């Protein structure tokens, strides 16, 4: 790969 | 042609909070997140890059999250309505005048079948560029 893209993030739970 | 000088060798996106109770719908998703590649140093005489994106996907198509939580896929775009799912290319115009190419990209997370359950997102998609 030349370039990654990383994708981040979290699912809270609030039902 | 003669590469160019990748200037963004790795990029992160970050899509933040996303919320179990809003992604509960089949068909949910989170905002759209921008994120872009550039190119630089581009010899003359090279004035277009092609970017073939992979990463691994499921069976929605979209991008696998490979972080804990659960139903949700990941899908990214170019800045003109075109899914760039594994497999896909784009190409762009090499810019003369700074001899730079740049990839304006979105992405978000979507939950197809709905019922997104809690944890991380994580996810990576590899490009390699080609030049004309
Ligand atoms: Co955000
Ligand atoms: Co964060
Ligand atoms: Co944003
Ligand atoms: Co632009």
């Amino acid at each position: 790969a030349d370039s990654r893209i990383r994708i981040r993030g979290y699912v809270r739970n609030n039902g | 042609a003669k590469p160019c000088t990748v200037s963004t060798t790795n990029a992160t996106v970050d899509l933040g909070d996303l919320y179990s109770f809003s992604l509960m719908s089949a068909g949910a998703a989170s905002a759209w997140h921008d994120v872009a590649l550039e190119l630089t140093n581009c010899p003359v005489g090279t004035s277009r890059v092609t970017a073939s994106f992979s990463g691994a996907a499921d069976s929605t198509g979209y991008y696998k999250n490979q972080g804990t939580a659960q139903n949700i896929q990941l899908e990214l775009q170019d800045d003109s309505g075109n899914t760039l799912n594994t497999g896909a290319t784009k190409t762009v115009q090499v810019d003369d005048s700074s001899q730079s190419a740049h990839f304006p990209l979105q992405v978000r997370a979507l939950t197809v079948n709905g019922g997104a359950t809690q944890g991380t997102i994580e996810a990576v998609i590899e490009i390699t560029y080609t030049y004309s």
